[PDB]
């Protein structure tokens, strides 16, 4: 849960934020995932006039 | 470790021991006395025989 | 929900004749009734639903006494050092929290509370504005008749007794 | 792990001592959860707690204990009470406790009270043995608060023309009548200093409702006492909260036979919260005021006598004048009488930078008689015969100027002669 | 007026009724023989316009709940079984029920 | 490619820079359209792109990028930031950032921050190291802002009668107190031009809350500084959310230990939207104010104080009066006494086109002590003392001309001996 850490900018910061990035993209790929289906499923589904 | 060793202790030095709130409190109140026993008794005839 | 509370309490026919406040306490003894119907054992629970700032949240009394018998509902008079009491008497417990007060179960049981304490509220109020008046002739239209005793109606649903 | 020792500190010794503790950023956090998760962490190391704080009674039967930090507001650290120990030991508002807590327990959200160790400033055995308020017998003040110094600084002149203007004793009532921006603020800081250095053994506490944060920031660290403000950041509920508590805090010291002097500014503010916050009754009048929306002020103010078994309650309130709505006007209309002791500050005096700009002879001290000697009142009544002729502002200035030729007022009185 | 899936079933008891859930629906795993009403179907028969305050009234106090016509589905007579799964299909802008 | 390169220059250069791009029809979109079909054309060429902007707190969780242009609202272009940054970076209300942004992903509509780099004018990695408002420890103004440029223009002297009547300092409490259509507009962009000329270190801020569209472009191109408007175009929705974000902007700005001053106009069209937008409380007095709509304007107030470590906020507001509806007295009313400093201008000067027309005596500040120093506070009180006996009108007249024959304010001290 503390991911955050910090030294020796030049090659550090670069891995840690790209490794950072693809955290916070797979966490909201994951949750617009979840929405879809949760979009999905309780979408009301038409019966008859 | 066996529930003789159990019986004869009545509740006074449960809520003193660590970690005994108020869930687990009433979980051992609860299956415990429910057998029809309850928690909290003097008797002399254990362990037979161990 | 609460919201359904609301709606309920707002939409009884006599609201004065059985005010906000006891309509309540009838609802609190309803979820108690339910929440002892709930468990296997025996537990006396208080609701204190809060009438206007929010909504309901059940407890556990204790009935402090010396006795064992279902220990969900007995604790000693001497229990205080741990867990807060520093009493003798009426020590009362609030571990379980936000039971459930509107399935099947729980609504029958809540309906038929509700009819009884309404009808024995109204029931006892029309009798007691008339208890000022003990020792005087009244009037009245008698409302049935039986071999051991009579009924009487004095107006507004003023229920009387009249035996053999 | 006392609460009093995170509640006085200032923020900076809790950020490093929670910096020191290894704990979450607390720089996040407010006061209130700054102490919370310290005293959580500490606990969370095995001790047990001491804590203390007012309390304060609720509708649903139970009390909570508040500090002098949140000004005695609603808290997270504020310490939850069972009614039952209020029954027992027989608690009510304003009955400062100290004892045996611990952080909330599984599932809960507020300290408990486990052992109560002080009672206002007593052993819980005697508290039961207290004498209630209403059933006290008021006096008139018969013990001098004499308010000179003696020292005689340059600004000690605005304390001295006090023992010359309207003495005050032990549970006096007293009205600063003045209008904005002519002096209150100075004269309060002197009174609280003059009492607190003379009077070091009667508590002294000051009330400060919808005022300015800065006014409060600068009174929390200019008197020897502890202070509780509420500046115009807050509804009007936080006012009159505030004033629950510290009235029936005085009136709690005041049964266990210790004496009280509260120092409230401003009455007007006071007022119009109570107007506010009270529903309408259909009775209005000119200004704007219910009619029923004065019982509160009236309530409070009343709250002083002079109690005759031990102890008294001073209450000095300043009310505000010649602010362009006539609705204050009303305000002080009702208070004009009501008050057996005034404080007249003129704004005429104050526009020509002369302080203290008090109107002498509109001002007064009603039984003054007892709270003075033969010698004293005669002087008075001397000094009064010869300022009346004359008119305010340089007639101030003249008792001025015979002030600050004297070092104490013994001299000035034999000078008189 | 449209058809309600309520519990409010005039006319009959509660043992004809002890296996329906607070919404209308038999429970998951309640077991019937004969023929027994599975799901609380009421249609309104005559004037509409039944206020709430009324409705939830005829639910504690009051009459019987007039507009209904108890045309409840109930399961054949000569069926048996335990009903294991219930499947609930609602139009978009209707009440969703709880069960669903 | 940044967001703010787009933001500044007017809707010609992006027209012709779309043209430029191949684009449709661009002038058939919004500014923010603009921007964000221009933005999402260049990203689609393969650039990754940097943003910038003021966060604004959802009850969500999540959090929204919003500029300038927009007058900090909801746009087609505001950038979205997850609540886990919020969360790891610390972030809140009035925090400005700027960094790594990208357009909306596939299915999205808002562009999503990837790298925070700039958060307040300060590293992201001491951003957590920060002190908050309410822990602050306010104090009155001791640095002085002069206010006189020193070069003698004509219009120069309604910023010299002003280190003449009422002086300003940092973190100061600031009350315009004027009539409708008397010059709070010319005097209020000269505040403006004298602060950024004077005193180009602290950051300069106005708020126009329901003014008109011309008074926004001729404020938004005459000071040296980013200014934020909303006119009567908008519901009051629009003013109270301008309203927070200003106020969270400046708060964490003097957090960072900046020196933040905020010149509002004018507080009775913000105390009107506050209680438009405020439900009802059942709580009515005179005027048509719920007792409850007037703690937001309370609040945004009483934001201004004079913090101890470092930095200050100064907040001068301008309050309407003698509008003919009592409402308006009544919000002026509650604001009487809660400022320490006020600029009283009197319609009956500026009804003889002389101006500045400012009311002297009935204007000053309080505590005023601090600001000035021993000479300058002496010669305060003889001018005083000189225009105390005259009226207002040719008094002033009388001000303005001993100003207009000296050419700083040291000349007319040294004349006024
Ligand atoms: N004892 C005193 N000595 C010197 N100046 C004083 C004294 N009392 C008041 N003042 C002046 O009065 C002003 C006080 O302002 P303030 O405290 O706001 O008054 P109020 O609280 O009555 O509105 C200061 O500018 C100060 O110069
Ligand atoms: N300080 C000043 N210098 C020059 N002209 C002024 C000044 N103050 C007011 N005026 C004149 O008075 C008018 C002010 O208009 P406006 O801004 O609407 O007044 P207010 O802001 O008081 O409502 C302008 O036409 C301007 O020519
Ligand atoms: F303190 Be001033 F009287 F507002
Ligand atoms: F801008 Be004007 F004073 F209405
Ligand atoms: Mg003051
Ligand atoms: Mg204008």
């Amino acid at each position: 849960r503390w991911l955050e850490l910090g030294l020796t900018d030049e090659e550090k910061q670069n891995q840690l934020e790209q490794l950072a990035e693809q955290y916070d993209e797979l966490k909201h790929e994951f949750e617009k995932k979840l929405e879809a289906k949760r979009r999905k499923i309780t979408q009301g589904d038409d019966l008859a006039p | 470790h066996y529930i003789g060793d159990l019986v004869q202790r009545t509740e006074v030095e449960l809520l003193k021991t660590p970690n005994l709130g108020k869930k687990s409190l009433t979980e051992i109140k609860d299956v415990l006395a429910s057998r029809g026993l309850s928690l909290g008794m003097r008797l002399e005839n254990w362990p037979p025989a161990s | 929900m609460n919201k359904e509370i609301l709606a309920v309490v707002e939409a009884v026919s006599n609201e004065k004749a059985l005010p906000r406040e006891k309509i309540f306490e009838a609802l609190e003894s309803a979820l108690a009734t339910a929440t002892k119907k709930k468990y296997e054992q025996e537990i006396d629970v208080r609701v204190q639903i809060d009438r206007k700032s929010g909504d309901f949240d059940t407890f556990r009394r204790w009935l402090v006494v010396d006795e064992v018998t279902q220990p969900t509902k007995e604790i000693t008079l001497e229990a205080a050092r741990y867990e807060d009491e520093s009493l003798n008497l009426g020590d009362y417990v609030e571990d379980q929290i936000e039971s459930v007060t509107f399935d099947r179960i729980t609504t029958q049981t809540a309906k038929q509370v509700i009819v009884q304490k309404v009808r024995e509220a109204e029931r006892a109020m029309v009798v007691d504005q008339f208890r000022e008046h003990e020792g005087e002739i009244i009037t009245g239209v008698v409302k049935k008749v039986n071999r051991d005793n009579i009924s009487l109606d004095l107006g507004n649903n003023a229920e009387a007794v009249i035996l053999r | 792990m006392n609460l009093t020792e995170l509640k006085n500190t200032p923020v900076s010794e809790l950020i490093t001592l929670g910096e020191n503790m290894g704990l979450e950023n607390l720089a996040r956090m407010r006061k209130q959860d700054i102490i919370f998760a310290i005293l959580k962490q500490h606990a969370k190391s095995g001790e047990d707690i001491f804590g203390d704080g007012v309390l304060e009674i609720l509708q649903d039967g139970f009390g909570f204990l508040r500090s002098a930090d949140s000004s005695y507001l609603a808290g997270p650290d504020d310490i939850y009470v069972s009614p039952s120990q209020i029954r027992r030991f027989n608690l009510r508002t304003g009955d400062t406790i100290s004892g045996k807590i611990r952080p909330p327990k599984e599932g809960e959200r507020y300290f408990a009270l486990l052992k109560v160790n002080e009672v206002n400033f007593d052993k819980p055995e005697n508290a039961r043995n207290k004498i209630l308020f209403e059933n006290l017998t008021p006096l008139h003040a018969n013990s001098r608060l004499r308010m000179e110094r003696g020292n005689g600084s340059t600004e000690d002149l605005t304390a001295r023309v006090l023992d010359l203007a309207s003495p005050i004793g032990r549970g006096q009532r007293g009205l600063i009548v003045a209008p904005p921006k002519a002096g209150k603020t100075m004269l309060l800081q002197n009174i609280a200093q003059s009492i607190a250095y003379n009077h070091p053994d009667c508590v002294l506490m000051v009330l400060l409702i919808d005022e300015r944060p800065e006014e409060v920031t600068e009174m929390q660290r200019l008197v020897k006492g502890e202070v509780v403000a509420s500046t115009f950041d807050e509804p009007a509920s936080r006012h009159v909260q505030v004033a629950e508590m510290v009235i029936e805090k005085a009136k709690r010291l005041v049964e266990h036979k210790k004496d009280v002097i509260i120092l409230l500014d401003s009455i007007t503010r006071l007022a119009r919260a109570y107007n506010t916050v009270v529903p309408a009754s259909g009775k209005v009048l000119t200004g704007g005021v219910d009619a029923n929306a004065l019982h509160r002020p009236k309530r409070f103010f009343g709250a002083a006598r002079n109690v005759e078994e031990g102890g008294s309650l001073t209450i000095i309130a300043t009310a505000l004048i010649d602010t362009g709505s006539k609705m204050d006007e009303v305000i002080y209309e009702e208070f004009k009488g009501t008050g057996n002791m005034e404080l007249h500050l003129s704004r005429k005096i104050a526009e020509k930078r002369v302080f203290p700009a008090i109107d002498y002879n509109r001002s007064g001290t009603r039984k003054e008689e007892l709270l003075t000697t033969q010698e004293e009142l005669q002087k008075m009544w001397i000094l009064r015969k010869i300022i009346h002729p004359m008119g305010e502002i340089d007639a101030m200035e003249f008792l001025i100027n015979k002030l600050a030729m004297t070092k104490t007022n013994d001299d000035f009185f034999e000078m008189m002669k | 007026g449209p058809e309600e899936i309520t519990a409010d079933i005039p006319n009959v008891g509660e043992a004809a009724l002890s296996k329906l859930d607070e919404s209308g629906i038999v429970y998951i795993g309640a077991e019937v023989t004969g023929g027994d009403i599975l799901v609380g179907k009421v249609t309104p028969k005559g004037e509409t316009q039944l206020t709430p305050e009324e409705k939830l009234l005829r639910a504690i106090f009051g009459e019987k709940a007039s507009d209904v016509k108890d045309s409840s589905l109930r399961v054949p007579n000569g069926v048996s079984g335990t009903v294991i799964d219930v499947q609930v299909f609602t139009r978009d802008g209707v009440e969703k029920d709880k069960r669903a």
